[PDB]
């Protein structure tokens, strides 16, 4: 552990806090929380604070229901930015029935349940590293984002340069103030597009990572007179933003995807996986790109990935293997977007590696040829699909698969497809100006 | 009807 | 006939028209012409110009090749609006191989073909009575439409009154002057919503005053300082605008869908071209709703039809059938909307008709207790089919339905299915503003 | 719903 | 307290801060749910861990009580005439007379719960209240219900919303007054309900809201002139 | 490419 | 097409 509940009562005692939020996550993966006065936080220390947990569904809740507040100590975070009168901390908390029973409509507790799957197969550790990339945006006069991005940079550049401005070095530089680990950083392929990688870590914690750092990253861009926005598509004719998922399962402590002796330095284990992944790849795409405009990033011709395959080296692979092995062996999944919610993605992507290990599915054949030149007709008839094209699409093939539905429990199920049908349905009979600029003169 | 609080935001 | 050479060429003499308009319809529906000045008016009517008959494919066309231009003596109008120096008159042309063979890639000589084979068939006839209803926006300083209404009017309400404006009087009485056949008009439900409706007439001459009618408002619109636009569904949560098509095939002269010793008063022929019309109807939806927007309008609450069933008195049937019987007694198809091509609107029509004909398909229970009561699965187990809900899914159903393929031609087919999937294509991967309300600052 | 662009005027 | 000291804050930070049961249509209204619990001899008198939902037979007659006098103590527990705006189906305010444990927007909400902190939710009260009326009105119910030992009708969980009134008028479901006029006949009506604030303040309040409501009922408001100033 | 004047329509 | 947004900046 890294704090006790007598590090918590010094650490607020110092440093004079007053305000503490219960933040936690809920099916569309926005940070919701709350928030307690630091006279109660022996009471919220002692999972004794009530809430109304029909608020995890999001707009499609229904009946008011109680449930607990149970919060992690490891997750202790002081904000910098000082409330006037005292400061401000947080904890994530899980969330738990009225009977001591963890709610099973909580998406933390989800991955927990699907970690608790994983242990029972014998390995000890999942691994994620996320490479989140977002969108900065320049604020008007009344605050609200423009359309016009921060500077025109390009790959790999030192376009931000010195001199003031350099978001993304402020951001790092807070960041690993607050105490993240953070890789590299670099300016994106589009304009105004930039990426901050971290170092791997747990699943639990890689996911309270990435939603903390959507946080900071918001707040700081607002601090700067910039909106940072981490939509897949904001703009069209553009690089889309992704999420690439980093993936390593660990066996006894160390890398059960690495093997020295066999091709590709790759085991059995983790052909498996790539297998589990390649063969539910169709099905978990409405969790891990869960938006209408998730779907026009995957588009060919932007590095974004549309077909179901696996490479190390290709033009924009579902599935890539770096060349780093040994304690570094890693599958990377580029289909996943920063709109995603992490606790879902990681739960899907787990559940589908695990049902391909359990089953010793077998591993297609790596892809190495640049299919994209080849038809759709011309490559069906090879193991390569394509990707759902509408949210709609995806929704229908997640609905069909089995293993996917236990991945989050009939709750979530029901939840998440029915705010996701309603989200289609009303984007469905929208009538945009494109279509009135195509028809309404033509026509 | 039924739902016009919560489902406000579409 | 109603005009031979010799009185066109005095109507010309006297009436002193300069420039002639021979006009066309290509693969999307626009009027298309090629012009020349009263001069050359001998080697039109001798079937001896020439222009490029790839203007009929639209933008899909790849090469340049040679046609006749045939014009129709029947069609010739004289226009109202004086060009200055001279008058202009019109000529609606059919398209010729230049070995003197009708073009197999004109909507209208399709059209004929297809109606050649329905004479194959024994019959005489086919009548067709449109219901277009069309959309009046204001105009901007610029001299560009805008999105506010002409007025707030109601269903056959008396919302223009006199006292100037009244815009549908003005074209209906222009019309006509014209020589068109109005039978009836009112304000449409929505606002700034109007319907305008002719006399029944042959399918060819039909589709011809559809299109003509289409100029003469627009053209009418702009003189009042108005945006005339038949675009499907110009507006959310509002009325669209349909194109009603009432058929009735004719025999020896004689109304071939009546008989008063059959219930319901109707034959067993218009029961198989019932049947027809319903068996075919999710295929021909691409044809007779051409456009992206056209999916819009096709949405449940505004009166358009969304499921394959047909009623005497329903709430939005596919088809519908007038009370009114003998020499009247027709079947509405109510899918079609303005922006359709008329011809071939009309010929995938009449194919899927004579098709029910040919094969004696026995038509489906009539419905009457509103389908919209029940679920899409309560209602799957009977006789009742969704429409296609985008212009993609139709074009997947058009292109396997074998006996609409030839209802146009492969030339035709070809070269509309690579027009609508452009289209489909160029709308999928926009990103429209919605998109941005939505999810900019969400995510 | 099922009785949108009736009510519309409303 | 709470009340003044938010309208100072919120006038401090440039804000208005209002405590309308309703300020906008379309929209969730405002409410002032209360938890009310009865102790007895300093320990919680609603709670048996040996009966149904571990509610003791005291909280159920409180339920009882209360159910019984719903329909009359509305008029001060909602004394504005903007209060029936928010009384309305679809935003999780209470429209009918029923108690549950889990439902959508019941008019007693009974939490999860237990033990010492065993308590009924009125969710009905809106803050434009009278904290002292409104609570001894309640209080008057709840001890009613005691008193005779009415018994409580049987709780909801069904979503009452799904049939319609008719449906629902055959079982122990009643409406909740429409209007504040309605309010105060039904008010005028319940001889309990009279004692409960006594002659003096019966007697201003009901003079009060009378005017009231004769000030509202008179009023041409703009939604009438734009639905038929030109219509007819 | 090889079809840019007729397709600039869009 | 195949290579849109690399070769963007032109
Ligand atoms: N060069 C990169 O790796 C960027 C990836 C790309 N932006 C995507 O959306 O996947
Ligand atoms: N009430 C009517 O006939 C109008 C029909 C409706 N506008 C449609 O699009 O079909
Ligand atoms: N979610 C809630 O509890 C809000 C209650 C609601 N605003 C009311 O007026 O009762
Ligand atoms: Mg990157
Ligand atoms: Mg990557
Ligand atoms: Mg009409
Ligand atoms: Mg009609
Ligand atoms: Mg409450």
């Amino acid at each position: 552990a890294k704090y006790t509940r007598e590090d918590i009562e010094k650490l607020v005692k110092e440093e004079n806090v007053k305000y503490i939020r219960l933040q936690f996550t809920d099916i569309l993966g926005t940070i919701k929380n709350v928030e307690i006065p630091v006279s109660q936080l022996g009471k919220a220390l002692d999972n004794k604070v009530m809430f109304d947990g029909s608020s995890i569904e999001g707009f499609v809740r229904i009946e008011e229901s109680d449930m607990y507040l149970y919060p992690d100590l490891n997750t202790f975070v002081i904000f910098p930015w000082t409330a006037e009168k005292g400061k401000v901390a947080r904890f994530i908390c899980d969330i738990y029935n009225p009977d001591g029973t963890p709610f099973e409509g909580d998406p933390r507790n989800n991955l927990k349940r699907i970690l608790k799957e994983m242990e029972d197969l014998g390995f000890s550790d999942f691994n994620l590293g996320p490479e989140p990339e977002f969108f900065l945006f320049k604020l008007d006069e009344k605050g609200e984002p423009t359309l016009e991005l921060n500077d025109k940079g390009g790959y790999f550049d030192l376009a931000p340069t010195d001199l003031g401005e350099n978001c993304r070095r402020d951001i790092v530089l807070e960041l690993e103030e607050m105490g993240f680990e953070i890789e590299a950083s670099h300016h994106e392929v589009a304009p105004g597009q930039h990426e901050i990688d971290f170092k791997y870590a747990g699943a639990v914690r890689s996911c309270d990572d990435i939603q903390t750092f959507k946080l900071v990253v918001k707040t700081i861009a607002r601090k700067h007179g910039l909106h940072a926005t981490f939509m897949p598509k904001p703009l069209f004719g553009v690089n889309g933003s992704g999420m690439h998922c980093n993936l390593s399962l660990f066996k006894n402590g160390v890398n059960a995807f690495f093997d020295e002796n066999a091709d590709l330095q790759l085991s059995e284990t983790a052909k498996h996986f790539i297998a589990g992944i390649v063969k539910h790849a169709t099905s978990f795409t409405a969790v891990t790109n869960p938006t209408v405009n998730s779907y026009k990033r995957l588009v060919p011709g932007y590095e974004a990935p549309c077909y179901v395959a696996w490479s190390a080296q290709n033009r924009s692979p579902l599935i890539r293997i770096p060349a780093s092995r040994g304690i570094s062996t890693r599958v990377e999944v580029r289909s996943v977007d920063p709109a995603a919610n992490p606790y879902l993605a990681l739960s899907v992507l787990l559940a589908a590696g695990l049902d391909g290990i359990k089953n010793k599915l077998e591993a297609p054949a790596p892809i190495d040829r640049n299919i994209y030149v080849m038809s759709k007709e011309e490559r069906m008839e090879n193991g390569i699909v394509d990707l759902p094209a509408t949210l709609a699409e995806a929704l229908e093939e997640f609905k069909s698969n089995e293993v996917m539905v236990k991945a989050l429990g009939e709750h979530l199920f029901e939840h998440f497809i029915e705010a996701k049908e309603i989200e289609w349905d009303m984007f469905r009979t929208q009538v945009h100006p494109w279509e009135r600029e195509q028809y309404m003169s033509q026509y | 009807t039924f739902r016009q609080g919560d489902m406000s935001r579409f």
